[PDB]
């Protein structure tokens, strides 16, 4: 089951 | 045993060529579970382990909206580390990312991972804490203080202690025919004549799941490390794995020599000779 | 820019048995960056249906792929895995050697 932010930038 | 859950990104732009591409899969130990390819037809997130194939059909809509989601969010990290590195837009660069957790026998969690590298280097690192980074350099500390700011790392532990090692505990119940069956390796040596007065010693392990194992010659019952020849580990095609550890010999010597092999599918580590 | 040159290894999924179906394996492992060529080569010609594994990485970063290919070997037939990256100033062609 993945992750996700619930965004990310480098 | 212990056990893993490891999910790995890549993308790798092509200027001139279209957008990067995206290659993500998804591993529990060294078992392939999932695929998602941006250059394929209809991209989706697609099964490759019969154990995954009875989730419904909203695990595998979820599941094709992150990979999409990442593709997205790596093109836009692709050019900004252009810019962090004061490099051009005319060549092909890689971003690969790295998250997953490690359980015990028991199944409670030993440790998190998250790491991302640039161009096959090391970025920057979620740390053993779940709670601070390791930045390699002063581009990835401009990242560490964007991803501090906004708490990214509060949202991964509890991701890495949540639904990692819960969905992990599940998928190793539903494959556990297989995923919690370790295959021990198919041992013999090999001979090998070189000239009248050496050959080589190989020996031989091959069918053998999960993909570590140790291979040791020794002579008079102590090691050869520096003389023995020792190819990685390889994959089958099948699930299973293959390795061979190799070593010179004065001919008329070969008794001397013994090939050990430990693999967890073993009750005792092997001790194996070669017989004409 | 770092580059690695990749590893090579021919070989079959099972003991080779003339006259049996097998698999033919490339394993290319080790590599930086991921853009790689690999031909499996039938008596110096190029096999068509060739199947590869989704692109992975190791510990280090470094990428590995396995080009595999059903196939039937014989006394006469030679078989090899030819390679090319940017590492390298010419393809590098490994024979299968059903002893290694």
């Amino acid at each position: 089951k993945r992750w996700i932010i619930l965004i990310v930038r480098m | 045993g212990s056990h893993s859950m490891r999910y790995f990104h890549t993308s790798v732009s092509r200027p001139g060529r279209g957008e990067p591409r995206f290659i993500t899969v998804g591993y529990v130990d060294d078992t392939l579970f999932v695929r998602f390819d941006s250059d394929a037809a209809s991209p989706r997130e697609e099964p490759r382990a019969p154990w995954i194939e009875q989730e419904g059909p909203e695990y595998w809509d979820r599941e094709t909206q992150i990979c999409k989601a990442k593709a997205q969010t790596d093109r836009e990290d692709l050019r900004t580390l252009l810019r962090y590195y004061n490099q051009s837009e005319a060549g092909s660069h890689t971003l690969q990312n790295m998250y997953g957790c490690d359980v015990g026998p028991d199944g409670r969690l030993l440790r998190g991972y998250h790491q991302d590298a640039y161009d096959g280097k090391d970025y920057i690192a979620l740390n053993e804490d779940l709670s601070s980074w390791t930045a390699a350099d002063t581009a990835a500390q401009i990242t560490q203080r964007k991803w501090e700011a906004a708490r990214v790392a509060e949202q991964l532990r509890a991701y890495l202690e949540g639904e990692c090692v819960e969905w992990l505990r599940r998928y190793l119940e539903n494959g556990k025919e297989t995923l919690q069956r370790a295959d021990p390796p198919k041992t013999h040596v090999t001979h090998h004549p070189i000239s009248d007065h050496e050959a080589t010693l190989r020996c031989w392990a091959l069918g053998f799941y999960p993909a570590e194992i140790t291979l040791t010659w020794q002579r008079d019952g102590e090691d050869q490390t520096q003389d023995t020849e020792l190819v990685e580990t390889r994959p089958a095609g099948d699930r299973t794995f293959q390795k061979w550890a190799a070593v010179v010999v004065p001919s008329g010597e070969e008794q001397r020599y013994t090939c050990h092999v430990q693999h967890e599918g073993l009750p005792k580590p092997l001790t194996l000779r070669w017989e004409p | 820019m770092i580059q690695r040159t990749p590893k090579i290894q021919v070989y079959s999924r099972h003991p080779a048995e003339n006259g049996k179906s097998n698999f033919l394996n490339c394993y290319v492992s080790g590599f930086h960056p991921s853009d790689i060529e690999v031909d499996l080569l039938k008596n110096g010609e190029r096999i068509e249906k060739v199947e590869h594994s989704d692109l992975s990485f190791s510990k280090d970063w470094s990428f590995y792929l396995l080009y595999y290919t059903e196939f039937t070997p014989t006394e006469k037939d030679e078989y090899a895995c030819r390679v090319n990256h940017v590492t390298l100033s010419q393809p590098k062609i490994v024979k299968w050697d059903r002893d290694m």
